[PDB]
């Protein structure tokens, strides 16, 4: 049950509060701010907590990726609407719709990169048919082209993506006010969320890959210090938190640290 | 598997085995448990 | 389209509706060899 | 550091670094010693 | 006082050891935890491996 270390009554409530109310705050970064990973010290200097903070904080990282793997939701939901529009409008526009190109070029420019696209060529080639249907030629703001009084509302949801992917809303292209119509509608929300898309993927591979490159980085320290006595609670206790970790590990090794809590923490000093 | 391991392997059971033995193996199944505790579990292992 | 490309094949679509239709009732690839020197060729082919 | 034509093995590289092996892993056929599997775009300059 | 039964009966179903075996540290700190197992349906013989295994992990010399 909710497991942690030598730790007091208020901090396992705090911790508890904000691992549960994780989806919730702003700038998810546990890294950027520093409340909780100081918060979640033993107390007494350096001897008697050096040891039992670095357990401790194993228990944090650890736990922390594994309600960030537990709470992220579905992203081929705005994946799957980029391929309707993608799919649906703007070829039967290039092909059906005429006077536009030809099969091989714009066909396999939409279907090329269907699994991991970071592409921006692609995005500027339809900002520019975008921008050669409505008023002017350059390409300063191309996402909502033709409009600006929605680009600070659209580059702050941007920002608040990156802040908090785990809670994501889409904005909108409104109706009643357009420089063309359904055409231009169409590559504005397909830019918007190829955007979306790329920014909740290119944010959750960053805080994963933290989280496991700061799991990885305290076994190697807890192992230094736990590898000197010589006791079979003491070398049972490194073998538990010498398993090797990944990602897809990480759950069963919770519930796995979770049944041999009651060994370790008598196995500590 | 590195992608060099499962490569070598593949090329080690179906064509190093096969050519320098002229099909002379045989595939092998063990009871693991029977095995360690038919040989094992007796009283040097268990007694203290 | 990667069979097309490499046998060296352009027009890269059949274009498989009606322009098809109109290639049953019959179609020659409508750009001949700019330079020629030995009049007619064509080899067909039985694999073996 | 891969950084020239010779002295970049796939191989060697990306076992000191888990970022080769999970980019190899999803391309494999950069995984050639032959030719030139990408460098760092500022150190593959080949013309010059 | 009944969990001292299961212990015991846990620890003669394994392999019926000699209390001087149950005295053993490997089997001192483990038969707890094999007291919260084994009224399932799991095994005897998965107990009696799992014995030998972490008695062999002890003994590195």
């Amino acid at each position: 049950s909710i497991p942690f270390a030598w730790l007091d009554r208020d901090k396992v409530q705090r911790l508890t509060n904000f691992l549960s109310n994780l989806e919730n705050l702003e700038n998810v970064d546990l890294r950027e701010h520093p409340y909780v990973t100081n918060s979640c010290v033993v107390r007494e200097g350096e001897d008697v907590d050096e040891l039992k903070t670095l357990y401790n904080t194993f228990i944090l990282w650890l736990m922390y990726h594994y309600v960030l793997s537990k709470r992220k939701p579905d992203y081929n939901a705005i994946w799957q609407d980029i391929t309707k529009l993608q799919n649906v409008v703007n070829e039967y526009l290039k092909s059906k719709g005429l006077n536009k190109g030809n099969f091989e070029n714009m066909f396999t420019n939409k279907e090329k990169f269907e699994s991991q696209f970071s592409d921006i060529h692609r995005a500027l080639l339809r900002l520019g048919n975008s921008i050669r249907w409505g008023s002017n030629v350059p390409i300063d703001t191309p996402y909502v082209n033709l409009t600006a009084e929605d680009s600070s509302e659209i580059e702050n949801n941007l920002q608040d993506a990156e802040k908090n992917m785990l809670w994501y809303t889409v904005y909108n292209i409104n109706d009643p006010w357009d420089e063309n119509g359904y055409l231009v509608t169409s590559i504005n929300k397909l830019v918007y969320l190829g955007k979306l898309f790329v920014t909740l993927n290119q944010s959750w591979s960053k805080l994963e890959k933290v989280a496991m490159s700061q799991i990885v980085t305290t076994q190697n320290h807890l192992s230094g210090h736990l590898r000197k006595n010589e006791n079979f609670n003491a070398v049972y206790s490194q073998r538990v938190l010498q398993t090797p970790l990944t990602g897809q590990r990480v759950e069963s090794f919770l519930k796995i640290i979770t049944s041999d809590y009651e060994i370790i923490k008598s196995s500590l000093e | 598997p590195s992608n060099e391991n499962t490569i070598l392997s593949k090329i080690f059971y179906f064509c190093v085995l096969p050519a320098l033995s002229n099909n002379k193996a045989c595939g092998a199944g063990v009871n693991v448990k029977e095995l360690v505790l038919d040989l094992f579990y007796t009283e040097p292992f268990i007694c203290p | 389209t990667w069979i097309r490309h490499h046998v060296g094949i352009e027009k890269p679509n059949p274009s498989e509706g009606e322009a098809l239709n109109i290639i049953t009732f019959g179609g020659i690839n409508k750009n001949p060899p700019s330079i020629l020197l030995h009049g007619q060729q064509a080899i067909c082919e039985v694999i073996l | 550091i891969p950084f020239h034509r010779f002295f970049s093995d796939p191989g060697i590289c990306g076992t000191m670094n888990a970022d080769i092996q999970v980019f190899l892993n999803t391309f494999p056929h950069y995984q050639r010693n032959d030719g030139g599997f990408p460098l760092p775009p500022p150190l593959a300059l080949e013309f010059y | 006082k009944e969990e001292e039964k299961k212990k015991q009966q846990m620890l003669t179903g394994v392999l019926g050891l000699q209390p001087t075996m149950a005295n053993h540290p490997v089997l001192g700190v483990f038969l707890p935890k094999y007291a919260k197992q084994n009224g399932g349906n799991v095994d005897k013989t998965a107990f009696r491996l799992d014995l030998i295994r972490m008695l062999a992990l002890h003994r590195l010399n």
